[PDB]
RNA sequence: AGGGCACCACCAGGAGUGGAGCCUGCGGCUUAAUUUGACCAACACGGGGAAACUCACCAGGUCCAGACACAAUAAGGAUUGACAGAUUGAGAGCUCUUUCUUGAUUUUGUGGGUGGUGGUGCAUGGCCGUUCUUAGUUGGUGGAGUGAUUUGUCUGCUUAAUUGCGAUAACGAACGAGACCUUAACCUACUAAAUAGUGGUGCUAGCAUUUGCUGGUUAUCCACUUCUUAGAGGGACUAUCGGUUUCAAGCCGAUGGAAGUUUGAGGCAAUAACAGGUCUGUGAUGCCCUUAGACGUUCUGGGCCGCACGCGCGCUACACUGACGGAGCCAGCGAGUCUAACCUUGGCCGAGAGGUCUUGGUAAUCUUGUGAAACUCCGUCGUGCUGGGGAUAGAGCAUUGUAAUUAUUGCUCUUCAACGAGGAAUUCCUAGUAAGCGCAAGUCAUCAGCUUGCGUUGAUUACGUCCCUGCCCUUUGUACACACC
């Protein structure tokens, strides 16, 4: 549509992190971790990785007819040219982002953090991973602030295997 | 302040009839797209229909994303004077 | 519709070397089981965008600097085909994370 | 009775060879002189705070048993009910 | 419909904002990310922009 | 600050009863919304006319 | 006290800086305001090159963009907006004069919100800087000890490295280092290409001539891949051979090799910290402050640039290893517009800056061989502050912009200052490196003396030490553990 490759490419990125930060800030209730675009001719598909697919599938298709109507209102897509698809994600104790989303929903239920750490640090182990580790920083009950580890197994944090195999 | 009528009209039935409404944060832009009336208008409409329910609202890179609750179609058929539970507007309308 | 030539150029922009050169090869076996008359698939020079920018969000510290890049592979496939049974299997297995443009000519 | 440019033209006191007359005060040679770190230890506030506090924030040490053992009880709380509702029910 | 609440914003600064935060200064503006410097280090992986020397 | 609105019927008109028909003047304009505008000190406050107004009183 | 390590230490040196003039940042002073944070690890830093905007500051003027709930007041009009005059910087109905328009959208109150580049970074998150990119950190089993703990993790040698060899009450491991990833260097070996070239000639065409230099048509050509591009691989492992070493780990020399400095350069980077910086990057945020005479927002103008002075980063020089003139003449990394005016060739006009008519390019295609500058050759000068230097200043012509005054910048003519190599002190640096030289990008309407990268030309000196400085370890002393503040 007369833009260059390289207008492109970074306007695509720039849709695909305008996304994801709009689907972090809804789908964070259900446990929203991921989304992944597909542009296909006279189609581009949108698939929500979610821990909860029913409540990002709604109930008779509201709330994903909401975010359809949503995402293709603000980026300015005719009707029927965006769909939006919702799987679930399986390995849910191998994903950082759900972990801490699920320590966040513990923490804002009133729980203590050497319970709910440990119980995501102990999730995550024998959900079948390598190494965990949970930081939490911050103030609780005190003014001056410290910041505090949980980690058990085995990590790496030097080089292209963090890349590889490390979620963060 | 005056919004007038025929304007929160337009503003309320565009948000019935799709159901959502996106607002770019951008006051004194003066007119709105896909309603007929000023971005400020819509934004403080629907900041009134949140502040009283009927409304959902979400903010998201100065973008200003308002989805109706079931207590907001209650509210704008009642206002709106639409035909007594026929009509969704628009989940679900149109595809079942 | 009895094996007319086309003249068609098909070009392919990504960042991910392997999916793209997944795609310009199942493009080149499709062509030499075909039979089509085709230049090859010519690599363009690999454009990188720097982006260079301080670490710090205020402006204390040392004074260190982040290049990100953004690579960009780009592929075109020249090809003489008859366009009714190449779009037969085209709109099928669509390519996810490359950009693909198909450009008729008459040169 | 005018000011502006009118009276800056005509405003004794007032021009570089007049400034020149009148030394330069000794504020001139100085600098901030470590900006208050010489105690930055010492915190100024005057708390140095309960251990109660610290502890019902944090944990405390005499409870961790009763912090692990349930966090155990809720890991394995989090496997069953995934384990148990992928493809059942 | 008022005449006074208004400037010329053609160019300089305050005609452009970043697209996340609304920021004026900072602002990124090759390739048309319209990011400022502090949202583009938060956000260039979910970009596709990489560290790699 | 603003007008205290004085509880105004139809006005500028003389009446309908006296002595024996209907009394008003300032034949009709194409003006639709006729209806008398504002005199000030010789003027009138033109308001459906966009551009054109050539009358004077 | 001992032992290490490092051009953010020194040695041997190079190039400086500190002196001069400007430029920019900081302090101070001045001011209506000169917004402010920061004091190795602040000070060309906040991407901070601010005319407006930015903007936080100053002098003034609007607007509500005060949700919602409740109570009054409204339909006999709660309220809204306005021509013209006064008013005002104002073509703000701001407010009056006046009389029109308007129509449970308000207004007035009370709660409650909302906004804030307002405070607190010593309430915080995140990110970053620093210790420190130094080599450091930890547990299993065994030994020691009532125990806290300790040994492993070490005398020596080695390495860039807690890298190894060895020694050995430890043995076998993990994080960090290394591996890894990215980039650079080689491939006449593969795969190829009218968006890269080359050779011919189906084709033609010139100029000197009798083949040298060229200009042009890829179903209105044929072929190839050396050069270029980028895919898949290969390649170096310190190979081989001497010497030296506890015949170890390794180190040095030579030969081969594209490469024998971890092959060059980065990215990533442990345990823990710091009352390090940032609340003024954020619709990150607790609390407090403010909220209609606003600390919200907007508009106009000013300021951030103000100048007795102290300091820091720089640019330009003090010339002949040069300046000027002409001629020669060569890169690499980028970037670019219709999802609206970007990079601009060519032609014409102008001394120039620039104007104008066209063109090509959404880009290996066109700008662009970015014909860059230093440099090279031939001349002019001739040791004189000189034809070195170009500060300061006058006049004029242009461009950007709504707006150039407190000169935005560019050009032309004139004016032609200090400065003759810089005390005390101090910085960076070990090979395609220092230094010199420019170019592109960033910010950008305009503005580069800045930064980020790129290439062009390319040395001297060492391949060390612990003397100085900083850091690390061990031993040691401690009445310290909030840990010498
Ligand atoms: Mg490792
Ligand atoms: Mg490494
Ligand atoms: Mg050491
Ligand atoms: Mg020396
Ligand atoms: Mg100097
Ligand atoms: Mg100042
Ligand atoms: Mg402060
Ligand atoms: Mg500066
Ligand atoms: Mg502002
Ligand atoms: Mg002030
Ligand atoms: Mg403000
Ligand atoms: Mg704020
Ligand atoms: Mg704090
Ligand atoms: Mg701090
Ligand atoms: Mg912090
Ligand atoms: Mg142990
Ligand atoms: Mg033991
Ligand atoms: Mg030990
Ligand atoms: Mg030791
Ligand atoms: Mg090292
Ligand atoms: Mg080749
Ligand atoms: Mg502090
Ligand atoms: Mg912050
Ligand atoms: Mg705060
Ligand atoms: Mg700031
Ligand atoms: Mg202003
Ligand atoms: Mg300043
Ligand atoms: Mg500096
Ligand atoms: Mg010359
Ligand atoms: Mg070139
Ligand atoms: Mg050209
Ligand atoms: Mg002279
Ligand atoms: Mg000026
Ligand atoms: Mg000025
Ligand atoms: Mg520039
Ligand atoms: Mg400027
Ligand atoms: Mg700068
Ligand atoms: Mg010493
Ligand atoms: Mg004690």
């Amino acid at each position: 549509a007369l833009i260059s490759k390289k207008r492109k490419l970074v306007a695509d990125g720039v849709f695909y992190a305008e996304l994801n930060e709009f689907f972090t800030r809804e789908l964070a209730e259900e446990g929203y971790s991921g989304v992944e675009v597909r542009v296909t001719p006279t189609k581009t598909e949108v698939i929500i990785r979610a821990t909860r697919t029913q409540d990002v599938l709604g109930e008779n298709g509201r709330r994903i007819n909401e975010l359809t109507l949503l995402v293709q209102k603000r980026f300015k897509y005719a009707p029927g040219t965006i769909v939006l698809y919702a799987e679930r994600v399986q390995d849910r104790g191998l994903s950082a982002v759900a972990q801490a989303e699920s320590m966040k929903f513990k923490l804002l239920n009133g729980l203590a953090i050497r319970r709910a750490a440990y119980g995501v640090v102990r999730y995550v182990m024998e959900s079948g991973a390598k190494g965990c580790e949970v930081v939490v920083s911050g103030k609780l009950r005190a003014a001056r602030a410290k910041a505090m580890k949980f980690a058990d197994g085995f990590l790496i944090h030097s080089g292209q295997p963090v890349n590889d195999f490390i979620d963060t | 302040m005056l919004m007038p009528k025929e304007d929160r009209n337009k503003i309320h039935q565009y948000l019935f009839q799709e159901g959502v409404v996106v607002a770019k944060k951008d006051f004194n832009q003066a007119k709105h797209e896909e309603i007929d009336t000023k971005n400020l208008y819509v934004i403080k409409a629907l900041q009134s229909l949140t502040s009283k329910g009927y409304v959902k609202t979400q903010f998201s890179w100065q973008y200003y994303y308002y989805t109706l609750t079931e207590e907001g179609v209650e509210y704008l058929r009642e206002y709106l004077n639409l035909p007594e539970h026929i009509v969704p507007g628009t989940y679900i309308q149109e595809r079942n | 519709q009895q094996q007319q030539i086309i003249k068609i150029r098909i070009t392919l922009t990504s960042t991910k070397v392997k999916q793209l050169e997944n795609v310009s090869s199942n493009i080149v076996k499709n062509a030499e089981q075909h039979n089509l008359v085709k230049k090859g698939p010519v690599r363009l020079p690999t454009k990188v965008l720097k982006i260079s920018t301080r670490k710090t969000p205020n402006g204390e510290g040392s004074k260190t600097w982040e290049t990100y890049e953004m690579r960009i592979h780009k592929r075109y496939i020249d090809l003489e085909a008859p366009v009714q049974i190449v779009k037969r299997i085209t709109q099928i297995t669509i390519e996810p994370g490359v950009d693909v443009e198909v450009v008729v000519a008459s040169n | 009775r005018p000011s502006g440019n009118e009276g800056a033209i005509r405003d004794k006191t007032a021009g570089r060879r007049n400034n020149r007359s009148k030394d330069v005060t000794d504020s001139a040679t100085t600098k901030k002189s470590n900006t208050r770190r010489a105690t930055d230890r010492h915190s100024r506030t005057g708390k140095t705070d309960t251990k109660k506090k610290v502890n019902q924030g944090w944990g405390d040490d005499k409870k961790e048993l009763s912090a692990e053992k349930e966090a155990q009880a809720d890991a394995a709380a989090e496997i069953a009910e995934d384990a148990a509702e992928a493809e059942d029910a | 419909e008022n005449v006074w609440f208004s400037h010329p914003r053609r160019y300089g600064k305050g005609s452009r904002q970043c697209r996340v935060c609304s920021s004026h200064t900072g602002l990124i503006r090759k390739y048309g990310l319209n990011i400022c410097r502090q949202c583009f280090r938060e956000k260039a992986n979910d970009i596709g922009f990489n560290k790699f020397r | 600050h603003k007008h205290k609105a004085v509880k105004l019927a139809v006005l500028s008109y003389y009446k309908v009863d006296a002595e024996g028909k209907v009394t008003k003047l300032r034949r009709e304009c194409s003006n639709p919304t006729g209806v008398f505008l504002a005199n000030h000190k010789d003027r009138l406050y033109c308001g459906k006319c966009h551009s054109v107004y050539k009358v004077n009183a």
